[PDB]
RNA sequence: CGGGGAAACCCAGGUGGAGGCCUGUAGCGAUGCUGACGUGCAAAUCGCUCGUAUGAUUUGGGUAUCGGAGCGAAAGACUCA
RNA sequence: AGCAAAGAUCUAACGGAGAUAUACUCAACAUGCAACGUUGGAUACUGGAGCGGGGAAGGAUUUCGUGCCAACGGCACUCGUACACGAGUUGUUCGGAAACUGAGCACAACGUUAUAUCGUUUUGUUAGGAAAGUGAAGGUGGUCGGCCAUAACUGAAAAGGGGCAACAGAGAACCUGGGAUUAUAUUCCAAAAAGAAAUUGCAUGUGGG
RNA sequence: CCCAACUGCAGACCGUACUCAUCACCGCAUCAGGUCCCCAAGCAUAGAAUGCUCUGGUACAUAGAGAAAGGUACACUCAGGGAAGUCGGCAAAAUAGAUGCGUAAGUUCGCAAGAAGCAUUGGCUCUGAGGGCAAAAAUUGCCAACUCAGAACUGCUUACGGCGGGGAAUCCAACUGUAUAAUUAAAACAUAGGUUUGUG
RNA sequence: AGUGGUAAUGCGAAACACUGCCAGGUAACAAAUCAAUCCUCCCACGGUGAGCUUUCUUUUCACCAUAAUCCACCUUGGGCCUUUUACCGCGUUGUUCGGAGCGGGGGCUCAAGAUUGAAAAAUGCAGCUCUACGUACUGUUGUGAGUUCUGCGCAUUAACGCAAAAACCUGGGGUGU
């Protein structure tokens, strides 16, 4: 009757969890005389105990939602819930811009398009 | 998403403990310990406590 | 927990070896007095606190 | 990601043709055919089902010179130069195999690096 | 496996497993039980069979 | 564990008294001669399959040779 | 960086991230319902609402100060109901 | 009176004494109700500040298997952290100690007190206060190629006695795999150690001065 | 005698099971109270808020049948009126996110300030901007990750959760803070600032 | 009785051997900003198995692992050396730097990684195929988001300035002479 010892040893041999082990409801006779980890490993090998697959958690409903949001479909004013400077921080927008400007000025000065007098004038104005 | 335990009888996040969170050949995260580091060999405090060159930061038995 | 002194472990080990019932042949001696043990300690009812 | 998508451009997508060519996917139908169940009335639709429902550049049923089938002895052999997945024709077999209630009798099963095999349970 | 006295170390258990029993202990793993007794696991040197010793003791 | 560079240093390690066993591992590309000495495990990586068998024949007489296989769970 | 001015200096756009600053979790408190309970879940708790939440902030272990004495941002409060 | 917070259970097959339990002339409903465990299935919940997985303090066998239902688990029980019986905690490296100092403590010494059960005792540091028992260099005479090293006299130099107090500070040489448990494991695994190392003490041999 | 790389041998003591809590500790008890530390997934969203979900766990806290009155609720609505109720707007209602505009008296010029008060917000199909590294390189190739603005077209029953009601004055204390564990959180206490006294 | 390089400083099988006395360093502590490691999450590639299919879905879900310890040595942040001397220039998201030596050209180093290898496939996992806890085979991207490890201090607000010691390390001086 009590298959509780063979259900505990099966969760620790299969390494999964008790809502995920499947003990065969017909062979409650062949299972209940296991008493060892060696015997439960024979019952797992015989198909009397298995791991069931995990329950589904699908991202297909998010992935289709992301393809709308990549074309900008659900981002308007009513759908915006947090502040402007939390969705896009204005320090991040300044840091990203100023690094683009300084990387370009090092690129044109190393390519010798501009002079070091032109660089230093355009560096502090950037 | 895997959650891990301390493994070495001490369970407090001090600067001596500082665990390292690594994946094993048996495909599990364990929790290994980071060694404390040395500041390195220095110039005297009264001369400007500066790091010497050509000398390595070696702690206690690696020194 | 894990830390105990060995002199506390050996006092906790004596009380495990005292927590056993009276055997049945004690109840069959001549001038018998003892039916039950009167000192059966349970870990939840009464605390040793060593 | 560089340029925005359009909803109207979901008709035609990019299949990313191979550089070298000839990625070939055999499907061995020898057990359900010779041992009864699949006659030469369904096996002539099995070679038809892939020509009719394999998608190529997003569109269904319009493969021309990029997918070729040609039906060997008991093997349906999909020769292509477009980047398909081997896991796609296991999928596209199970739709045909569900449509004729044969997905309680037949397992499609991987045997080699570029072939399947319909077998019984 | 033996109950030993609780005030012996692992070195003097190996030397008693040589004078009593003519075998060689390579590894002793002692354990003071919740009963209060010290239990030792005593691995022999693979030149000595464990059952051949345990028949001579008798168990 | 360490690693042997040449063959003149491999034969000095197999001449040592601590070298219990040389384990021979046939990779699909190379072979590995894993000498198990008393502190380190020395490995000679011979990439050529024809020169590998010539090196096995020079450690014939009194060192233990072991063909490394996949021991199953049932040997335990 | 720009602009105005003879000068003294003013005016603007950014940058920056200061505070016993603010809204608000956890934490720490306990305003109102004079709510529930009031032989209770509880010899003081439950519920919602509320005070604060980078600081005179919260907290563990260890230590040190007591009976006409201790300690007290002070209520004769607290010192194992 | 009550056993009303923390949503919630349903189903079939087995198990079990716990049933499908009937004096006639009765087909069944209207004369055995309720309730238990396990596995399967369905339905939910917790929702990673968890009715998750490990530790301290505290507990000290509640752990585990097997039996078992008198009393206890405010209903129930075939279940149990109950009861009886049998087991179970494996370390050169993990935590502590050996072996650190901190806030502090107060042994010796000194003072006090009718009375030590009292005081001082880290601001560099005891005590009116001779608390170093260690030994540079050399002399004396068995050893290794004027250097060593090993044994016994003389004497430079070191002011400031001991011991505690931190399982979260300091310090600390081991990591995976395991078919290795009913229960322990960075602790068990023995010749292919599943194995790969790191470290301490002492010793041979080879080689070098 | 010194030293290297190696080798040979040995590596002692104690702890280690289980728990750490809506049952294992403390409150007389398997008590809705308290109780230090570490690990910490997905989607919505500013998000350790809040709502739901894969992993892990759970279905255990006496249940069944069931329209009284009366209650209690981390439950709702209510026509017309709109504080007339009441010691007292107590309790509920109301306000609400985000973006654009706008904002008074007073002021220690720092604020008041989210003052007040207005407007916009969906879904869909597009268009603009905001970049990288690889070879008048002021231009040809290839490519990720997102954000904002604009535009037609179309719909609204104004429709999860979460989230300030606002204004005019008077009293008192400057402020944040502390504070009668278990009826008083205050205007009390503290505070910076001010003064005094004793002291070489 | 150590020895290379103008120099930053280099070279370790066993003499570059030892330490009455002395002096340093390590232990040894520090915000926020930005950049962020292990790792997590996502996306992208695919392979294996599973789930769905009246219709649709080149589809949804799971998995895809690499421990210490060595060995050999491409980046991007510190310090510096040598050469040219420059007083406008270099640089950061950011409050600044330079004849008391900026910037270039060559270097020397340190710190954090990357990479090749020994370990290590012999292991791990999921599949599957054959006549008993049996066997033979088959598979093992990212200028995305979060991460205090690190950069990192004579290092924070400050009338706040942030423990100690054991143990160890190097030098000075001496011995070897
Ligand atoms: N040494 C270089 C000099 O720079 C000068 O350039 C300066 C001027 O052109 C100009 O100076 C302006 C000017 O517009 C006007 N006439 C006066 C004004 N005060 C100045 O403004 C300047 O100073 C104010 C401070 O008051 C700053 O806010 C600001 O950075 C700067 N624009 O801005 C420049 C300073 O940044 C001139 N080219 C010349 O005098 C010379 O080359
Ligand atoms: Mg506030
Ligand atoms: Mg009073
Ligand atoms: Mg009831
Ligand atoms: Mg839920
Ligand atoms: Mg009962
Ligand atoms: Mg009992
Ligand atoms: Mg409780
Ligand atoms: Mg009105
Ligand atoms: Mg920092």
């Amino acid at each position: 009757v009590s298959l509780k010892l063979q259900a505990r040893l099966a969760s620790s041999i299969l390494g999964c969890g008790r809502a995920r082990v499947w003990l065969d409801p017909n062979e409650a006779v062949e299972i209940q005389n296991a008493n060892s980890r060696k015997s439960v490993r024979k019952l797992i090998k015989d198909g009397f105990i298995i791991r069931k697959p995990v329950k589904v958690h699908s991202r297909a409903r998010w992935r289709k939602m992301k393809e709308a949001k990549d074309m900008g479909r659900h981002n308007g004013v009513g759908r915006r819930e947090g502040s402007r400077e939390a969705r896009m921080p204005s320090k991040e927008l300044w840091m990203r811009r100023l690094r683009i400007l300084r990387r370009l000025l090092r690129k044109y000065r190393a390519d010798k398009k501009i002079d070091r007098h032109v660089y230093r004038d355009l560096y502090v104005r950037a | 998403c895997p959650r891990v335990q301390y493994r070495r009888r001490m369970h407090y996040a001090t600067r001596g403990n500082r665990m390292k969170m690594v994946r094993t050949p048996g495909n599990k995260l364990v929790m290994q310990k980071r060694a404390k580091r040395s500041q390195g060999i220095h110039t005297p405090w009264v001369l400007g406590h500066k790091r010497l060159g050509g000398t390595k930061a070696l702690r206690h038995i690696d020194a | 927990g894990r830390f105990k002194p060995l002199a506390v472990k050996k006092k906790y080990a004596k009380k495990m070896n005292q927590n056993k019932p009276v055997p049945y042949w004690i109840r069959l001696r001549t001038g018998n007095r003892i039916k039950w043990n009167e000192k059966r300690r349970h870990w939840r009812r009464t605390k040793l606190n060593y | 990601v560089a340029v925005r998508a359009k909803v109207g451009s979901r008709s035609y997508v990019r299949q990313k043709q191979l550089a070298k060519g000839k990625k070939v996917f055999k499907i061995d139908c020898s057990i359900p055919a010779a041992d009864g169940i699949f006659s030469e009335d369904v096996l002539g639709n099995f070679e038809q089902f892939f020509q009719d429902n394999t998608k190529l550049n997003g569109r269904k049923g319009k493969l021309s010179d990029k997918v070729r089938l040609s039906m060997n002895d008991n093997v349906l052999t999909i020769s292509t130069t477009m980047a398909y997945r081997k896991k796609y024709f296991k999928y596209l077999t199970k739709k045909f195999l569900k449509k004729k209630d044969l997905r309680d009798w037949i397992r499609i099963l991987a045997t080699g690096k570029g072939t399947y095999q319909l077998k019984y349970f | 496996t033996f109950i030993v006295d609780s005030r012996a170390n692992k070195t003097e258990i190996k030397k008693a497993m040589r004078k009593l029993y003519q075998v060689k202990a390579v590894k002793v793993n002692t354990l003071i039980r919740p009963d209060g007794l010290k239990k030792a696991y005593i691995r022999l040197s693979a030149a000595h069979d464990a059952l051949d010793t345990a028949n001579k003791i008798g168990l | 564990p360490r690693e042997i560079k040449t063959l003149k240093e491999f034969l000095a390690i197999c001449s040592r008294k601590d070298a219990r066993c040389v384990k021979v591992k046939h990779n699909p590309s190379a072979t590995k001669f894993k000498v198990r000495c008393s502190r380190y495990l020395y490995t000679l990586v011979v990439n050529d399959k024809k020169k590998a068998d010539k090196i096995e024949r020079s450690i014939h007489p009194s060192v233990k040779k072991i063909a490394v296989t996949a021991r199953s769970h049932a040997k335990t």
